[PDB]
């Protein structure tokens, strides 16, 4: 993916985070678990919903075949009529298929972008305190108490 | 002690396509194509379609005697006709400007049939004898119900001079025809006079038909031909016939009542006893998908037709293996 | 001591749309749709459009006497006609292949009218008496200026045999007609002979018209009908008339001079005393926007028409609140 | 935004930089102010101008309705004529609206991309000398004299 | 000691365009437009096109005597006709519904010509004398080969009553015509009777042609006119002629054999002695490019036509200077 | 470029890497040279091949002009026929030209994205051991023996 996070330096997703799309896994003496990052998750949900509706919307102006009949000695206008009706269907089929293809790829990149951004937001807080392990995880210099709530908080140090 | 950034996986099996990669597995997806119909012809919004069975629009409008089903039809939503309906034009010929009329029917939801020239209005000509083997009814020879096959009375076909004024407020579809016999002896046998004509007049119409004699193949056991013409008589306008034979004369015409958007769909299918909000020639549609791929010709609140086999939008992210 | 990377905000209020978000506020934006016209009909590039007022192309070309404004018109840019012009075809009938002629007019910028068969060229027939109540001029009964209503002279309509050769270098629009009376006594009253015809010949044309008798509704107080035909007579080609009555004969024809791209637009509007480089049926356009949304039918250097209400491109960045 | 800078880790724009689209704010003993980064600003201006012209250009090949009339008994070809003229207008309306929508989003992302790149270009110079505050700003270890001109310069250390 | 991340440059000179930047130089590129043809007309898949030289489809089908090349043609792939072929309709007139016939020819790959009414089948009329200066052959006056110009025998044109039944399994293109003389004395000179007709009948056809007299310009030294009609006679169907003069009668008709997709292309070009898998009016195409820009009208396995001058996809990255 | 690597903080490409699209240059006591990163190169090759084929594929449903003739008194349907055939060609010409333009730009960005990702993957390994020079290169604290094979390896420290 363009942003390098999803299936990138973060090797795979988490079955254990049923909570939202992106978040944290913490692990310390008191235990361990997953918590979703509410803000980025919600931003993501709106982004995608709006996209979908925008996609649906732009697609309702579209060619509508009307049936027309022609006698045996109007073979040219009947053929004209046919190639016109098919042409607009090929143009709109092409439109919808491409839009889907392109926007799908922007959707997967957007999630990748959201993960990297969330990661960086945490990199920018722990800057010398923890060791950037290289796998999406930071390993603390000083033991962190459920201190974790504070990394997730935006308020750490 | 360690904190990690990460993302959702689940057990999703759904795949979507991108420009650079096919069948990417995603946590979540939104299929936007309707692929399913019910394979029936249904009422549209409660309103029943006119289903012609084995009758053509022509068979219906002229009143082929085998088209008795459609002698008096209620308001319809849309019309269904087969590819090759059997009961059309039982007495062979043509229907002038048929397709243009069919086109007009597509902006029409209800016809009310009314008598403009009563059959028992003909003093000087025979009106009970205009029948044929090509249009049988209950075994016996019969003719299109809506038009009168006028014949000479005791060996004389005097000139006909008849007028009808549209007192109605609704446009009137008026239908008439002419007969083309095979030889001169047929011309004499039915009408007596050797050369004839039919002139039709209205505000806009300036017609004069003349019989075309030719020997031709028996279509339906007849070598004669009926050729049917039509007009839309405006309100407060008068139609004027004058003819000395070959004239097939209107008995009934159709008031155009409650014209609304509608279409003639072609389908071998028969009525399905259902209701729908969107109908296609192959079946009806019930869906909230913005697209369907069923058939291009729909009527109603319909999703947009595309030729795709698959349209699925990614919503979640790439699901890890 | 601190150094910071950052970006522009301003007090911009301009919003643009994206696939994922609507009304994003931007520092800078470029609106590319022209939404404004002047609501007038204007000269196009200095060149004035032919504005028919209450005349139809037919009213103009045949020279309806109420269409005197357009007896001799200069070169035009485009033509304007109303939806339902009143002064058309004052003597009722039809204009054969009218639409195809209108189509030809769309590739024509100037007609020069010239006399091909002089009115005082008719020895054996009456030419001053071909008038009607349907085409009044200054109170008195009058007829289309460009064609001559020929009548019998002292009870005889001898065969007419007239030819015109195109010595001009320009294609010639030649216009003629035929009269269809209501009964046999009208046929006799004007032309005497019971059955007539008009034959028209040229290199390519092989015509024979025959009067169609019918009783019909009075349109404009007349039950008779004029039916007008036309041809484009090539250069060095001869048109050949022959007729024993009902013939409406050309007095004037139109040289096609300076044909250039042009169109007939439909508009209830009247001339605006302005100049423009791009004109629409609702008004003229002055803009450098690549698109406009005014009306699809334009003529001139025009932006492209779209059905949008809004097309605004982001150029700056997202303006912070 | 995909690049995380604009309305991201850099919370908002600057009314005080009327100078160009991206640049620096510096603040030290001798005072403080804004200076625009000329190079990235100019790169950005060309990118967008070219885009706009490309957008305008591709759009001049387009359907042009021609008026055509049909008598009372040509209702089918008149309807054919109508559905054809409308169809091409719906296809081009859809084209222009979508292109605008998609390219607008690439325009906002491009600015976001330019800010991040400019930020990184400065991160890569101050690497241990200043503390990466997390908000678009770097706080110096050693006091910097109007030294600032040198960060903006590309020539620092 | 130092390790560096980096990327490919090469000595590539290839440029591609983007929305934001033109002529970006790339390491690798894939041009997808075919710009080259061979400028010849070639056989299509081994199968040779029917090249009419100076003959029109009309010149061919009626058998203009200057179109002897195409008296009996093998199966073709596609047909080529010039913009203005000289050898068309040597005796002037019209070909009724010509374009609709040409349209039918586009779904036809082989005609087999067969005699339906033998020339030496006419007892009561002269059949060797139906020739003209407008259709010369080897210096002497001659006529369209496929149709017979029937003339009176010793001053009498008795009524003709001829029928042909389609025993073949293939649809039959049947061609006939009518002659329109300039005056009454021409009518008498060739056919004797003053008023004539031709009636044509079949299952579906109900025709009656009547001569149109007019004086007209000499096209090809003749003022008379031939007007040619046609029908597709279904299998097991009978065509019925009846006429007392002006009748141009079929000698030969065409069996429709092996109809397959094909087209008539317009081209001044002549046969090229080549083979191809895709042909255009300007030349043939040999390419694996998904697009070409040669001409819109192709036939065969063809790339898609676009109006571009350039379509090049980036595959490598931006090549450094 | 959106990712800042290609013609960005990495000033230009390498004539000396004929090997693949992205990789490494190493330089130490034992010498120096170029080696291509096989994995990212191969990922890139598939991405682009698939793209090209997708592009070709979506483009085969397209309008096909059929020749039709009209007599002298059918000038309106002939003009209808013409404007219809041209309209579909303008719509498909516009389609292909735009798709090319947009996808070209995604292709160049994708390579830029692949270089940055590969760079980051190396930044994440050498994190305090080498000095991030700012030009695509890392300069080691401790001399690295042909140790290099190990950076390229994914297995270093
Ligand atoms: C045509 O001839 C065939 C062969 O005898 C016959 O079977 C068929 O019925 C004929 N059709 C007509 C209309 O004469
Ligand atoms: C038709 O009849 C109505 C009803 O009397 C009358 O008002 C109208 O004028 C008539 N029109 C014609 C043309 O006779
Ligand atoms: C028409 O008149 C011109 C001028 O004399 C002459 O040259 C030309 O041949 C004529 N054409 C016909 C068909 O009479």
């Amino acid at each position: 993916g363009l942003f390098g996070a999803i299936a990138g330096f973060i090797e795979g997703g988490w079955q254990g985070m049923v909570d939202g799309w992106y978040g944290y896994h913490h692990s310390n003496e008191q235990g361990s678990g997953y918590a979703a990052d509410k803000e980025s998750t919600q931003k993501a949900i709106d982004g995608v919903t709006n996209k979908v509706n925008s996609i649906i919307d732009k697609m309702n102006t579209q060619f509508e075949a009307v049936g027309r009949e022609f006698n045996n000695l109007e073979r040219r206008i009947e053929n004209l009529n046919k190639k016109m009706e098919d042409g607009f269907l090929d143009v709109w089929t092409y439109n919808a298929e491409l839009l889907v293809l392109m926007e799908n790829e922007r959707t997967l990149d957007f999630h990748d972008s959201n993960v990297k951004n969330l990661y960086d937001k945490v990199r920018l807080q722990l800057r010398d305190n923890a060791k950037e392990l290289g796998n999406g995880c930071f390993e603390f210099y000083h033991k962190c108490d459920n201190c974790m709530e504070s990394v997730r908080n935006g308020t750490y140090d | 002690d360690q904190i990690c950034i990460g993302y959702h996986a689940n057990n999703s099996t759904e795949q979507v396509d991108t420009i650079m990669e096919k069948n990417v597995t995603v946590t979540h997806a939104q299929d936007i194509l309707e692929k399913k119909h019910n394979g029936k012809l249904c009422d549209l919004d409660g309103v029943k379609p006119l289903i012609l069975r084995d009758c053509s629009v022509a068979g219906w409008l002229l009143g082929n005697p085998m088209c008795d089903e459609f002698i008096n039809v209620p308001e319809w939503s849309y019309i269904v006709e087969k590819a090759n309906p059997v009961n059309d034009l039982c007495y062979p010929g043509d229907f002038n400007d048929y397709e243009e009329l069919k086109h007009l029917l597509s902006r029409i939801n209800h016809f009310e049939k009314i008598q403009i020239i009563p059959k028992s209005s003909w003093s000087s000509h025979e009106a009970s004898l205009g029948v044929s083997s090509a249009c049988p009814y209950q075994g016996k020879s019969s003719f299109f119900r809506n038009v009168v096959w006028l014949i000479k009375k005791n060996s004389t076909y005097p000139t006909i001079k008849r007028s009808y004024n549209n007192t109605n407020q609704e446009d009137l579809l008026v239908l008439w025809g002419i007969h083309h016999p095979n030889d001169a002896a047929d011309q004499t046998k039915l009408y007596q006079n050797p050369t004839t004509y039919i002139s039709v007049g209205t505000s806009t119409l300036n017609q004069r038909l003349v019989p075309r004699i030719a020997t031709r193949s028996k279509v339906n056991g007849q070598s004669g031909r009926m050729e049917f013409f039509w007009t839309i008589l405006k309100p407060n306008d008068a139609i004027n016939f004058e003819s000395n034979g070959n004239f097939i004369a209107p008995e009934y015409a159709y008031k155009i009542v409650k014209k609304g958007d509608s279409t003639i769909m072609k389908s071998e299918l028969e009525y399905g006893n259902c209701n729908t909000k969107c109908q296609t020639p192959m079946g009806a549609i019930n869906s909230s998908m913005p697209f369907h791929n069923i058939h291009p010709l729909t009527i109603g609140e319909c999703p947009k037709y595309v030729k795709s086999n698959r349209l699925v939008l990614a919503t979640g992210l790439r699901n890890s293996p």
